[PDB]
Parts: structure tokens; C-alpha cells; sequence
């Protein structure tokens, strides 16, 4: 019966569609999932945002109604880590402690540039809890989704 | 990709997953 | 609490905005 808007944010080629397409549908159209979150059945909304800017004030109105944003970088693209700075605050300035939880997203590849501390330094910097996810496995893919939820309530 | 409205005696079920595939649809054409 | 009606498949987009935002107070409104 609750419902959760959650938006997922990052660079191009992170993985944005690749986690909503694996929490919704389990592959590697619908944006709705009834999950149960600790006994409790929720409904998760999922806006999957696009990594091109394109510098749209409309976007940022329809990101506005989300209660909750997973950031996204993918671990083998350290500019993909870089540009999390500004999702962070592209976030806060949409909304005016705006619930988050960094994603450290393609966890299965095997060359990481950014390192689990390196990602988790960041995490408790901003105060937001940190995951390691993939979309390809499905690993850690539910406790992401399930994290931010906490993390709005 | 603009989602059909699923009529007007839609469930409140059909309503919501119409709603999220609006939200989707609205933020992608911009 | 007004059910809003489907828009149309002709609906402009913002009239489709429009009715996406009256869409969700409804649903909030009826939950
Ligand atoms: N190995 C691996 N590949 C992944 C993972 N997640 C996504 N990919 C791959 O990365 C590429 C881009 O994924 P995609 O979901 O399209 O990323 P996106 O962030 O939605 N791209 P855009 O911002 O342009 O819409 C695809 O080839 C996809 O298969 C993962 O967890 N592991
Ligand atoms: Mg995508
Ligand atoms: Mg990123």
C-alpha cells in the first residue's frame, strides 16, 4: 500500500537502466515493483533518468517529485566516479538532506579503478549509505533499492 | 513510447503503473 | 476526491503533465 519514488541518477553507460530493468523485469515496459521490505509489501515507482544532459528545466521538475535518488557509478569508469559531485548537487538543488545511497554498480567486472574504501570515504563524507552492485549477477541490486527506502523513512 | 491511459474504469493498480511509465515517458521527451 | 479523466491519446504534452501530477494526487487521495 506505500509507495516509493525512487530516481536513479549517474553518467552515461553506468548501469542506470540495466539495475531498473533487473529490479522490475529480473533480466539482463514497467516502472512498478511490489516488493516486501521486512515483512511489509511496498511499491517502489522508478524514474530511470538519462545520463546525456540535456539541459531541460521540465526534467528536473519530474525528478523533483522523487523522495529518494540512487546515485550510480560504474567501479571500472573513475570519471564516471568524478561527475558524483554534481549529481549530488544537481539532487540537493531540484529538491531545496535529500535521501541517497551511492551505488558502486558493475561489482562482477574484474579491473575496478575505484576501490571499496576509496567509494565508502565518500559515503560517510556525505552521510549516506554505500552499496556494491550488479546489474549483470543481480548482486546486491535488492539491497540497494531496499536501503533507499530506509533511507527515506 | 507514449503509454496508452488504461481507461477510465482503470484499477487503482492499473492507474499507478500507467502513472509510473507516464512519469518515465514525460521526463524522456523532455 | 475527482478521479481525473484519460486525457486523450492526442493530449500536448503539457496537458499530459497536467494530468500526471492531478493523476498522482488522486492516487494519493484514494490510498
Ligand atoms: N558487466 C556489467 N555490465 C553492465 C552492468 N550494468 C550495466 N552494464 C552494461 O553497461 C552498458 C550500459 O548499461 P545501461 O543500463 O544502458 O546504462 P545507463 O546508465 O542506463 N546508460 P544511459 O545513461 O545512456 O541511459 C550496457 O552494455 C550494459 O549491459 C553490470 O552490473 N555489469
Ligand atoms: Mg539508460
Ligand atoms: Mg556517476
Amino acid at each position: 500500500m506505500t509507495e516509493y519514488k525512487l530516481v536513479v541518477v549517474g553518467a552515461v553507460g553506468v548501469g542506470k537502466s540495466a539495475l531498473t530493468i533487473q529490479l522490475i523485469q529480473n533480466h539482463f515496459d514497467s516502472y512498478r515493483k511490489q516488493v516486501v521490505i521486512d515483512g511489509e509489501t511496498c511499491l517502489l515507482d522508478i524514474l530511470d533518468t538519462a545520463g546525456q544532459e540535456e539541459y531541460s528545466a521540465m526534467r528536473d521538475q519530474y525528478m523533483r517529485t522523487g523522495e529518494g535518488f540512487l546515485c550510480v557509478f560504474a567501479i571500472n569508469n573513475t570519471k564516471s566516479f568524478e561527475d558524483i559531485h554534481h549529481y549530488r548537487e544537481q539532487i540537493k538543488r531540484v529538491k531545496d538532506d535529500v535521501p541517497m545511497v551511492l551505488v558502486g554498480n558493475k561489482c562482477d567486472l574484474p579491473s575496478r579503478t575505484v576501490d571499496t574504501k576509496q567509494a565508502q570515504d565518500l559515503a560517510r563524507s556525505y552521510g549516506i549509505p554505500f552499496i556494491e552492485t550488479s546489474a549483470k549477477t543481480r548482486q546486491g541490486v535488492d539491497d540497494a533499492f531496499y536501503t533507499l527506502v530506509r533511507e527515506i523513512r | 513510447r507514449r503509454p496508452r491511459c488504461p481507461g477510465d474504469d482503470a484499477s487503482i493498480e492499473d492507474l499507478h503503473e500507467y502513472w509510473a511509465r507516464l512519469w518515465n515517458y514525460l521526463y524522456r521527451v523532455a
